[PDB]
């Protein structure tokens, strides 16, 4: 198949609902070497966004079951078999997505947009990786996630502007890494809080949509609100 | 939209 | 597993929203010949509606697409292609649960109700291969459809109250049969009209739970009105 | 809930 030909058949998968195969055509097109448009990338993150989360949400699902049924050995036992069912489709996705990142994805990067863009993504993978993890393989799998989300962090300070979506959202992204992961409140809320004021002040000297920006500063404070009490 | 595709932690 | 270990692992797809897993687990069930039982039937209705309403919805979008295509042969073409693909999806299932119903689900059923419901559900899922089949098959599958809905209608008139809600649905589809299927307003307008009026009357005569019929009787006569005007 | 599994054709 043609990469235009990948492409359109993404679109159609998208229209359809089918993510399993918008994920297939744009893992082809990827794995062929050259640098996606911007349209071509937020395809690859629409369909795997989409394949992940459906995942996530069922490990949700059967985790807190198996968790919350004291006794019934049996009934317990079939419930934590499901779940490493369910893990073991989700550690497949994740690293595939984290091997296009490798590859080709942040090689290939020639901006640095896009190169935060693929180091949070990088970050946000691991993350879930993270999240069903056990045994010492976590220790190893939340350093990976904090270096890629801290390896962004650093590139977008010095060439982003403070106000830029994706700057922004990954401050929220690594601020619940934080939290959630690290359980570093402190480290959290500190994070949370300059990404806020830096684009507070931006906005004090100052073209671009701010509606997206203001809409991820909104999620920000809503965070700080809820870690603060 | 757009926040959609960053895939946003809320 | 045991009929039990399966059942339990369907309402553990259920929760975790694994569709396509939860109909394998009740299709087990059923190939170990026993008559289900009411939790079991419903079980394995609500799976299938999911796993074969998903390839619907999706043949829906695309085969629209491929008809707004009078640009580019090109992307018709993969609008086809794609189609096709899914109708592929869509006849193997509806194969098996044809095929769950011949071989099983009718001849084990030994309560009027539960027969009614499969052949209603056999009406339905031949109903789901007429709309994608054309225009050889069309013919004789188009008479399947009819002929299941018939004999449920005929089983229903002498078991069933007219307000119970097996029967006014298999009334429902069976109207939407008429009407979208055999294109014969006058038959679907008819059908529904005395459904609608029998159940009314028995209304009058009169337990038990008749909030499900009513909303049943509401969409028959929303019906009625949108094909008068 | 129960009208779910009847497959309405609405």
């Amino acid at each position: 198949m043609d990469k235009n030909e990948l492409v359109q058949k993404a679109k159609l998968a998208e229209q359809a609902e089918r993510y399993d195969d918008m994920a297939a055509c744009m893992k082809s097109v990827t794995e062929q070497g050259a640098e996606l448009s911007n349209e071509e990338r937020n395809l690859l993150s629409v369909a795997y966004k989409n394949v992940v989360g459906a995942r996530r949400s069922s490990w949700r699902v059967v985790s807190s079951i198996e968790q919350k049924t004291e006794g019934a050995e049996k009934k317990q036992q079939m419930a934590r078999e499901y779940r490493e069912k369910i893990e073991t489709e989700l550690r497949d996705i994740c690293n595939d997505v984290l091997s296009l990142l490798e590859k080709f994805l942040i090689p290939n990067a020639s901006q640095a947009e896009s190169k935060v863009f693929y180091l949070k993504m990088k970050g946000d993978y691991y993350r879930y990786l993270a999240e069903v993890a056990a045994g010492d393989d976590k220790k190893g799998i939340v350093d990976q996630s904090q270096q890629a989300y801290q390896e962004a962090f650093e590139i977008s300070k010095k060439e982003m502007q403070p106000t830029h979506p994706i700057r922004l959202g990954l401050a929220l992204n690594f601020s619940v890494f934080y939290y959630e992961i690290l359980n570093s409140p402190e480290k959290a809320c500190s994070l949370a809080k300059t990404a806020f004021d830096e684009a507070i002040a931006e906005l004090d000297t100052l073209e671009e949509s701010y509606k997206d920006s203001t809409l991820i500063m909104q999620l920000l404070r809503d965070n700080l609100t809820l870690w603060t009490s | 939209g757009l926040l959609d595709x960053l895939d946003l932690a809320s």
